[PDB]
């Protein structure tokens, strides 16, 4: 059972952010959901939840800027912020109470991901994918896009897992990102290799060979 | 305000027995005091519920204690898949008077292990376009300090490249790390070998690997 956060990752100051978590699998649990945050490098944040009987509860801070709801027909929890600034650049994570409780955060037993928020006057770009080609080494590069994240980047469509190091993102000095994901694989190996990068935010979906 | 947390960050030995502290002002409400344990890139994960009560699956080197306004998570036989941020969280009331703890990082040491060393030159296609990408990359070593060094034609670089390193592998407590050269298409071409040298404890003396361009 899986909580699909979905968001539009890059958004301007002022904008109203618009979050979904959607219960992509049937439970006959009675269960509450809540949204938490988690600023670069920082703890976690409380915003709000909702209960097994829709109570909706929300933090101090967010009362006033925050509004909880869920849809039932489509099993779709929504979190909506309003004029976002700079400072509301974090991951947004919804959670699981299984006990039902909306105002509680010693039980959250199943998460979602995240979902990356970049709030920021810099315009969305999508990125180049370079395979750097060759026990052996090779992966693929990742280069100039804006925002950081959602950023995907699988092997062989989830084939490959084992050594494999997707590198944290780093800021170039032009002001976009760049990473780059590796995996060490045996050195005669000849094997099709896929890295599948997906950058959400500029709607890009490549597949890339790494050939020798 | 965030429940406290002490300490900040601590390290220990693989087997090692580490214990994080969390403490709240108000009084936990029937029990509820729970710990979550994030990796790098990661959702928090629930560890123990209800102050002592281990999730399903949960190796039993954790344990939760305490009572009132102070907790103790304690992990008996520290592994290297316990490198992570911990959080404990608490309930005062049904209300909304409920918050997390600051986080406690924790590091394992281990003993010194050497990187293994890979160069990539930049792909055809990004020749295509004007930039040049040279890539080093330094496998599974320990401890995190270790400088990469970029050359080209002998000339050593600086300020044309960027790194950034893996979080403590969840196997082997290592590191990994990747050194990018950025450089023009023009002033690519007008060189030779591109190489990259490496110090790191673990070995007894600088290893370099290079190419030559074509």
């Amino acid at each position: 059972v899986q909580l699909v956060e979905s968001g539009p990752g890059c958004v301007k100051p002022s904008e109203t952010l618009s979050l979904t978590c959607t219960v992509s699998r049937f439970s006959l649990i009675g269960y509450a959901i809540t949204w938490i945050r988690q600023p670069p490098g920082k703890g976690l944040e409380w915003i709000g939840g909702i209960s097994s009987a829709a109570t909706t509860f929300y933090s101090s801070w967010a009362k006033s800027r925050v509004t909880i709801s869920v849809d039932t027909s489509k099993n779709q929890f929504s979190l909506k912020l309003s004029s976002v600034t700079a400072a509301d650049t974090a991951v947004y994570y919804c959670a699981r109470d299984p006990r039902g409780y909306g105002a509680a955060l010693d039980r959250l037993d199943l998460w979602g991901q995240g979902t990356c928020v970049t709030v920021s006057s810099f315009s969305t770009k999508g990125p180049s994918v370079f395979p750097l080609a060759p026990t052996a080494c090779l992966g693929c590069l990742v280069k100039d896009y804006f925002c950081e994240c959602p950023v995907t980047v699988s092997w062989n469509s989830g084939a490959l897992t084992s050594g494999v190091h997707t590198f944290p993102a780093v800021l170039q000095s032009s002001g976009l990102y760049s990473l780059s994901s590796v995996v060490t694989v045996p050195s005669s190996s000849l094997q099709t290799y896929i890295c599948n990068v997906n950058h959400k935010p500029s709607n890009t979906k490549v597949d890339k060979k790494v050939e020798p | 305000i965030q429940m406290t947390q002490s300490p900040s960050s601590l390290s220990a030995s693989v087997g090692d027995r580490v214990t994080i502290t969390c403490q709240s002002i108000k009084s936990v409400y029937n029990n509820r005091l729970g710990w979550y344990q994030q990796k790098c890139g990661k959702a928090p994960k629930l560890l123990i519920y209800e102050t002592s009560i281990l999730t399903s699956g949960v190796p039993s080197r954790f344990s939760g204690s305490g009572s009132g306004t102070d907790f103790t998570l304690t992990i008996s036989s520290l592994q290297c898949e316990d490198f992570a941020t911990y959080y404990c969280a608490g309930g005062f009331d049904r209300s909304g008077d409920t918050t997390f703890g600051q986080g406690t990082k924790v590091e394992i040491k281990r003993t010194v292990a050497a990187p293994s060393v890979c160069i990539f030159p930049p792909s055809d296609e990004q020749l295509k376009s004007g930039t040049a990408s040279v890539v080093c990359l330094l496998n599974n070593f320990y401890p995190r300090e270790a400088k990469v060094q970029w050359k080209v034609d002998n000339a050593l670089q600086s300020g044309n490249s960027q790194e950034s390193v893996t979080c403590q592998d969840s196997k082997d407590c290592t590191y990994s790390l990747s050194s990018t050269l950025t450089l023009s298409k023009a002033d690519y071409e007008k060189h030779k070998v591109y190489a990259c040298e490496v110090t790191h404890q673990g070995l007894s003396s600088p290893v370099t690997k290079s190419f030559n361009r074509g």
